[PDB]
């Protein structure tokens, strides 16, 4: 509308969106460490051994 | 007595500015016209 509480509250979507789409896009960098910490376990051999 | 003169501009606005619109989300607070009854209430406080 008119109104700027109407881009007021397009603005508190967008405010929203931009903390989730570094989220995801931060868990794949967070994701990718954590497959390498299962790809080198699943070819561990334990040192005592 | 006929054909006299009015408005034909209907009838003036009220929108919800920096005066309303920061008192609006942020406490949920309302004033028609803020900004004078802002300003006089400033004025009368220090007289």
């Amino acid at each position: 509308d008119g109104t700027g509480i109407s881009l007021h509250r397009q603005l508190r979507a967008i405010q929203q969106l931009a903390r989730n789409v570094q989220a995801v896009l931060g868990a794949f960098e967070r994701g990718t460490a954590d497959q390498m910490l299962h790809v080198l376990l699943e070819k561990a051999p334990p040192l005592a051994l | 007595e006929d054909t006299e003169a009015d408005v034909p501009v209907t009838y003036g606005e009220m929108v919800l500015n920096g005066a309303n619109l920061v008192t609006a989300l942020v406490m949920g607070k309302a004033v028609r016209s803020l900004d004078d009854v802002g300003r006089h209430l400033l004025d009368m406080q220090e007289e």
